[PDB]
C-alpha cells in the first residue's frame, strides 16, 4: 500500500473512480484527493506539493511550539505567558521575554529588533531553499539531504519512501491540528491543552457546541 | 573601456541594455540571486516578470494571460485608489474643509445633512441620494467596462490591456517601442506597489481605525512605540 | 434562445464577443462565456468545476428553501420559538427542543451530538455513492444519473433534458447568488431576510442596505 494504483485512498473502499487519473502513486501520501482539480497540471501539482510539505513542516513545528509551553505549564514553570495566542505579549511586559521563565536567558525587550533579526535570518534561509548554498547545492528542493540529515535516515529507498509518506501524513495531521488551534482559539479564548482540560472535565458540555451561538449578528 | 559619463548614463541614445534587466533571461528576479529555478513559462517577455509563480497558479498560458489582465486592471484601480485615498487627507491638512477626509469614512458623507460636498463646497457636486449615485455609477461603469473587453467608441480592434489609440494615449508617450516596453514594466511595478499599499490601507483601516496620513504622523512622532506592534494586541481572542 | 452552440445567450450580451473564451465552446449547460478570471483552461479542471457548480447549486436551492419557508410559514401560521433560519441551530439548546412543525409530539430534539453523528454516518456512504458506485448505479453520468433518481422520468427526450439542464443550472446559480445574499444580509442586519423584505417594502428609499453601511466601520 501507500504507493501505486492499489494504495490507500481518501475514500477507501469507495475510491475506485473518484480518484483522478493524473494522481498516480509515486509521490508521498497520494491518497487521490483532488476533488477540485487544482493539481491537474503537473507544474501546479509540483508547486502544490512543495507548498503542502513546507506548510506541513511549518505546521508541525508550530504545533509543538504552541503546545509545549502548555505542557510545561502543566509541568510547573510559569512562563511569561504560556498561552500561544497571548505569547507575543511577553516582549511587551516589564520583565521582557524570559524564555523558560529565566530572566538571564533571553530577556528580550525590542520587538522591532526581534522582527529585524528574524527577517534577516529567515529571508536568507528561505532564499537558500530555492538555489542551494552552504548547506546544499542543486538537490531536490523538497528532500535535500546530505546536510540536514546528520544521522541520515534516507539510506534505503523503500524505507525512505515509507518515511516520506509518514512525514506527509503527520504533516496533514499537523495542519489539521493547527487549523483546529486557530478556530478553537477564536471561539473559546483558552489555550488548546486548557481546552483539553475543559473537555476532560466534563466531556458532554465542554464541546464546540457550548460556543456555537456566540457568532450571531443580532443587530 | 567605459568612461565616466557613460556610467552615469548621460547619453540616452546608446541605452540598449535598459530592457535587459527587466526582459529576457538576464533580468532581475524575485529573490535576486536566491532564486535559481525561474519558472520555465515566465520567460520574461512580459512586463513585471521577476520569476515569481511560487504557488504555480500561472503555469497554463491562458490562465497566465487572464491573470496578467487581472493584475494590470487591479494595478490601475489600486493606483487610482492609493492616489484617491491620501489626497482628501492631504487637502484636509492643507486647509480645504473636507469634513470626513479619511477614505474609509468618506462613503458616509452622503448620509449627512448637506449631502456629499465634493471639496467641502455646496457650489460643487452636492450629491444627496446614494441611490441615484449608485445608479448612474452602474450605468456608466456598465457601458465603460463593457466597452473595455470587446471595443467601442474609443477603439475597437486594439489590445485588451494597452489600446493606446487617440483616447488612451493622447499625450503619446508610448510611440517608441523601447519606451513603451520600459513604461510597461514601470506601470506594472508602480501598480504592484500601489496594490501592496492599498492592502496596507485596508489592514490599517481595519486594525487602527484612523487615517493613513494620521498613521504616518503617529509613526513619524513615535516610531518605536507607535509601530504596527502596539496594535498587535487588538485581535486577542477572549 | 439556444443555450448551446456559438450564438448562445452570454453574460454581457453585445459586450461578450471579444471577452469570450476559446476553451469555452457551446457544449455545457449555462455557458454564458464567463471565465474572466481564467480558471477553466484545461478540461478536467472545468469538469471538476462544473461538478462543483452543480453540487453547490443543488445544495443552495434547498438551502434557500430551508431558509425562507420557516420564516414565511411562521408568517402565515404555525408559530415557532426561533422562526428565523440563522438562529435555527439554537433550537436544540431550548428548554422544549427543536421541533419540526413546532408541536411537542413530533421529534423532541434535545441532543445535538446524536443528530450530527447520525447525519455524518449516513452521508459518508451517501456522498461516497455520489462520488462513485452505489446500489442505484455506478458508471453513469456522475452529475446527471437518472434511473433510480427519476420516478417521473423527465429526461426522456434529449432536447427537453438539455433545456431542463440549462434551467437547472440557471435556477441554481440564482439560488447560489441569493444564498450569498442571505449570508451577507443576515450579518449586516441581524434580522430575518423575509423580515428584511418587509422592512424594504415599508420604506424602499431609506431602509435599504445603505442604512447598514456605516455599521462595519472600525472603531478607535
Ligand atoms: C469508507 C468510508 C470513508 C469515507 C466516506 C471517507 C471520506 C473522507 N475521508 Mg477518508 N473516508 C473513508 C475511509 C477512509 N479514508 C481513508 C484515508 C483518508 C485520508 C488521508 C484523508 C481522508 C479524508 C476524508 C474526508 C474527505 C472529505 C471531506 O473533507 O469532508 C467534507 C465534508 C464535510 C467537511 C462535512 C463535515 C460534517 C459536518 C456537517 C460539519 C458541521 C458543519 C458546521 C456546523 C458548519 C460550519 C458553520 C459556519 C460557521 C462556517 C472524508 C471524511 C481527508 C480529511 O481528513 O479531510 C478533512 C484526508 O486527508 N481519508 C482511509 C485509509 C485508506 C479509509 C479507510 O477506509
Ligand atoms: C505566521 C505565523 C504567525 C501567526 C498565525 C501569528 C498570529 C498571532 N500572533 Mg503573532 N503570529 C505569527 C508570527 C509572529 N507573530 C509575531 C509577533 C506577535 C506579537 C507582538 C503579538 C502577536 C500576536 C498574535 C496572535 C493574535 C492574532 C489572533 O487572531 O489570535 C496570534 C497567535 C498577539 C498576541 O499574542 O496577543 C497578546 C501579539 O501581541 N504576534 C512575530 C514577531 C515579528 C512573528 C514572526 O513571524
Ligand atoms: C536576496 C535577498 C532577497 C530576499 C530575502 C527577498 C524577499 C522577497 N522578495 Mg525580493 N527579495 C530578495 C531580492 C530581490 N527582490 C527583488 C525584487 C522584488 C519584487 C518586485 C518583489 C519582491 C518580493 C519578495 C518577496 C517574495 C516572497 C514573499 O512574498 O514572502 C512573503 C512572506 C514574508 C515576507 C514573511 C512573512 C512576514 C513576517 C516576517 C512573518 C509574519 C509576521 C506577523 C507578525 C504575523 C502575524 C499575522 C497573523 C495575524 C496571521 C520576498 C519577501 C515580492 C513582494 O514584495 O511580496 C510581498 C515582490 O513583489 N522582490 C530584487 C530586484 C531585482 C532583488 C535583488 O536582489
Ligand atoms: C449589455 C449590458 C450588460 C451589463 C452592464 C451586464 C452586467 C453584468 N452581467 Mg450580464 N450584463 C449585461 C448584459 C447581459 N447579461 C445577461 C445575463 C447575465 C448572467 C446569467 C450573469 C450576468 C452577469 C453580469 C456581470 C458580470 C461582470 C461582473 O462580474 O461585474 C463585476 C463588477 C461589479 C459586480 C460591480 C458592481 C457592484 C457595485 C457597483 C460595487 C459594490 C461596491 C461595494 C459597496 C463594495 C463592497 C464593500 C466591501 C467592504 C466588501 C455584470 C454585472 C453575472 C452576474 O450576475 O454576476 C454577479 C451572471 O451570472 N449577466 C444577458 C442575458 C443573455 C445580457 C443581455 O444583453
Ligand atoms: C450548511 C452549512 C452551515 C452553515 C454556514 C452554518 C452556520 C450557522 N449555524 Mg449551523 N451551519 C451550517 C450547518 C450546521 N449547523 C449545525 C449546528 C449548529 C448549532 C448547534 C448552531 C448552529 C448555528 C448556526 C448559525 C449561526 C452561527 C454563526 O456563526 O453565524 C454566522 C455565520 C453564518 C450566518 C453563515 C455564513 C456562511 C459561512 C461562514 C460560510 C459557509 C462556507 C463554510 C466555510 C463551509 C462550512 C461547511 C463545511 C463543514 C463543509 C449559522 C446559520 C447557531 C445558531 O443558529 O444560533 C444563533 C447554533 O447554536 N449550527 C449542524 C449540525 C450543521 C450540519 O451541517
Ligand atoms: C443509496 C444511497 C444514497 C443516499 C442516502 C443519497 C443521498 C443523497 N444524494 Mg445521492 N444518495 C445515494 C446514492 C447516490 N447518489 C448519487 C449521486 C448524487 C448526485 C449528483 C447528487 C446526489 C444528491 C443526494 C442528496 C439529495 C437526495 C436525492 O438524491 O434525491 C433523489 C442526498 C443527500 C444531491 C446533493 O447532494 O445535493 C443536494 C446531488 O446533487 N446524489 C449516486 C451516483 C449514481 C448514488 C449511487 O447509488
Ligand atoms: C504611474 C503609473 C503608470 C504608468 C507608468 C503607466 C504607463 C503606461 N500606461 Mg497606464 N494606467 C495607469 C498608470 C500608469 N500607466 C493607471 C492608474 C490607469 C488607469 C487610469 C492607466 C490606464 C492606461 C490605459 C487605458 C492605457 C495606459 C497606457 C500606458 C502607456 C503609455 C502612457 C504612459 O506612458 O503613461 C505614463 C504615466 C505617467 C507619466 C504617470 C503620470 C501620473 C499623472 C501625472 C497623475 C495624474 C493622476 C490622474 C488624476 C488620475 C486620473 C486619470 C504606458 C505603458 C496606454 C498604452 O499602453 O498605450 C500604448 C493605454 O492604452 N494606461
Ligand atoms: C437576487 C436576490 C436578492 C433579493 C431578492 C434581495 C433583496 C433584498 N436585499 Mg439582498 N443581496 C443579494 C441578493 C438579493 N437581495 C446579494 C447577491 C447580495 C450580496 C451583494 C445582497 C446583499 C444585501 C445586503 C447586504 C442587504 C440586502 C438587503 C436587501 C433588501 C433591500 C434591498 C437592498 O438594500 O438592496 C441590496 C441589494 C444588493 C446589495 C444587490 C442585490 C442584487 C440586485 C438584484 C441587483 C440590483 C437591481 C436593483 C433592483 C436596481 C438598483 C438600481 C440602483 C440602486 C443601482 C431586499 C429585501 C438589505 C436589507 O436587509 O434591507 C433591510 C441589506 O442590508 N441584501
Ligand atoms: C504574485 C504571486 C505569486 C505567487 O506565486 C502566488 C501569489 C502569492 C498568490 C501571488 C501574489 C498575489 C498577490 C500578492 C495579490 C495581492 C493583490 C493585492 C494586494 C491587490 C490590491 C488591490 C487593491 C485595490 C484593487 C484597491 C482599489 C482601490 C479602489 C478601487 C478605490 C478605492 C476608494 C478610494 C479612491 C477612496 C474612497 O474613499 C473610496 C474607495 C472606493 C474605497
Ligand atoms: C463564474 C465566475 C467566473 C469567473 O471565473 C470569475 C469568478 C468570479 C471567479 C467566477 C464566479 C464565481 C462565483 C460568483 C461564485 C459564488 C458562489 C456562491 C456565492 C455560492 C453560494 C453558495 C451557497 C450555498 C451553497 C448555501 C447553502 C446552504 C445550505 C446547503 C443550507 C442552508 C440551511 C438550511 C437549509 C436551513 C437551516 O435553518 C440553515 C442552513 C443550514 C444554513
Amino acid at each position: 500500500e501507500f504507493y501505486g494504483p492499489n494504495r490507500a485512498k481518501w475514500l477507501g473502499p469507495y475510491s475506485e473512480n473518484a480518484t483522478p487519473a493524473y494522481l498516480t502513486g509515486e509521490f508521498p501520501g497520494d491518497y487521490g484527493w483532488d476533488t477540485a482539480g487544482l493539481s491537474a497540471d503537473p507544474e501546479t501539482f509540483k508547486r502544490y506539493r512543495e507548498l503542502e510539505l513546507i506548510h506541513a513542516r511549518w505546521a508541525m513545528l508550530g504545533a509543538l511550539g504552541c503546545i509545549t509551553p502548555e505542557l510545561l505549564a502543566k509541568s510547573g514553570t510559569q512562563f511569561g505567558e504560556a498561552v500561544w495566542f497571548k505569547a507575543g505579549a511577553q516582549i511587551f511586559s516589564e520583565g521582557g521575554l524570559d524564555y523558560l521563565g529565566n530572566p538571564s536567558l533571553v530577556h528580550a525587550q525590542n520587538i522591532v529588533a526581534t522582527l529585524a533579526v528574524q527577517v534577516i535570518l529567515m529571508g536568507l534561509v528561505e532564499g537558500y531553499r530555492v538555489n542551494g548554498g552552504p548547506a546544499g547545492e542543486g538537490l531536490d528542493p523538497l528532500y535535500p539531504g546530505e546536510s540536514f540529515d546528520p544521522l541520515g535516515l534516507a539510506d534505503d529507498p523503500d524505507t525512505f519512501a515509507e518515511l516520506k509518506v509518514k512525514e506527509i501524513k503527520n504533516g496533514r495531521l499537523a495542519m489539521f491540528s493547527m487549523f483546529g488551534f486557530f478556530v478553537q482559539a477564536i471561539v473559546t479564548g483558552k489555550g488548546p491543552i486548557q481546552n483539553l482540560d475543559d473537555h476532560l472535565s466534563n466531556p458532554t458540555v465542554n464541546n464546540a457546541f457550548a460556543f456555537a451561538t456566540k457568532f450571531t449578528p443580532s443587530a | 573601456k567605459k568612461t565616466i559619463r557613460e556610467k552615469a548614463g548621460w547619453w540616452s541614445n546608446g541605452g540598449n541594455e535598459k530592457l535587459s534587466a527587466f526582459y529576457g533571461p538576464d533580468r532581475g528576479l524575485w529573490l535576486g540571486p536566491l532564486s535559481g529555478t525561474t519558472p520555465a513559462y515566465l520567460t520574461g517577455e512580459f512586463p513585471g516578470d521577476y520569476g515569481w509563480d511560487s504557488a504555480g497558479l500561472s503555469a497554463d498560458p491562458e490562465t497566465f494571460k487572464r491573470y496578467r489582465e487581472l493584475e494590470l486592471i487591479h494595478a490601475r484601480w489600486a493606483m487610482l485608489g492609493a492616489l484617491g485615498c491620501i489626497t482628501p487627507e492631504l487637502l484636509a491638512k492643507n486647509g480645504t474643509p473636507i469634513v470626513e477626509p479619511v477614505w474609509f469614512k468618506a462613503g458616509a458623507q452622503i448620509f449627512a445633512e448637506g449631502g456629499l460636498d465634493y471639496l467641502g463646497n455646496p457650489g460643487l457636486v452636492h450629491a444627496q441620494s446614494i441611490l441615484a449615485t449608485l445608479a448612474v455609477q452602474v450605468i456608466l461603469m456598465g457601458a465603460i467596462e463593457g466597452y473595455r473587453v470587446n471595443g467601442g467608441p474609443a477603439g475597437e480592434g486594439l489590445d485588451k490591456l494597452h489600446p493606446g489609440g487617440q483616447f488612451f494615449d493622447p499625450l503619446g508617450l508610448a510611440e517608441d517601442p523601447d519606451a513603451f516596453a520600459e513604461l510597461k514594466v514601470k506601470e506594472i511595478k508602480n501598480g504592484r506597489l500601489a496594490m501592496f499599499s492599498m492592502f496596507g490601507f485596508f489592514v490599517q483601516a481595519i486594525v487602527t481605525g484612523k487615517g493613513p496620513l494620521a498613521n504616518l504622523d503617529e509613526h513619524l512622532a513615535s516610531p518605536f512605540t507607535s509601530n504596527a506592534f502596539t496594535y498587535a494586541q487588538k485581535f486577542t481572542p477572549q | 434562445i439556444e443555450w448551446y452552440g456559438p450564438d448562445r445567450p452570454k453574460f454581457l450580451g453585445p459586450f461578450s464577443e471579444g471577452d469570450t473564451p476559446a476553451y469555452l465552446t457551446g457544449e455545457f449547460p449555462g455557458d454564458y462565456g464567463w471565465d474572466t478570471a481564467g480558471l477553466s483552461a484545461d478540461p478536467e479542471t472545468f469538469k471538476r468545476y462544473r461538478e462543483l457548480e452543480l453540487i453547490h447549486a443543488r445544495w443552495a436551492m434547498l438551502g434557500a428553501l430551508g431558509c425562507i419557508t420557516p420564516e414565511l410559514l411562521a408568517k402565515n401560521g404555525i408559530p415557532f420559538g426561533e422562526a428565523v433560519w440563522f438562529k435555527a441551530g439554537a433550537q436544540i439548546f431550548a428548554e422544549g427542543g427543536l421541533n419540526y412543525l413546532g408541536n411537542e409530539n413530533l421529534i423532541h430534539a434535545q441532543s445535538i451530538i446524536a443528530t450530527l453523528a447520525f447525519q455524518v454516518v449516513v452521508m459518508g456512504l451517501a456522498e461516497a455513492y455520489r462520488a462513485n458506485g452505489g446500489p442505484l448505479g455506478e458508471g453513469l453520468d456522475p452529475l446527471h444519473p437518472g434511473g433510480a433518481f427519476d420516478p417521473l422520468g423527465l429526461a426522456d427526450d434529449p432536447d427537453t433534458f438539455a433545456e431542463l439542464k440549462v434551467k437547472e443550472i440557471k435556477n441554481g446559480r440564482l439560488a447560489m447568488f441569493s444564498m450569498f445574499g442571505f449570508f451577507v444580509q443576515a450579518i449586516v442586519t441581524g434580522k430575518g431576510p423575509i423580515q428584511n423584505l418587509d422592512d424594504h417594502l415599508a420604506n424602499p428609499t431609506a431602509v435599504n442596505a445603505f442604512a447598514y453601511a456605516t455599521k462595519f466601520t472600525p472603531s478607535a
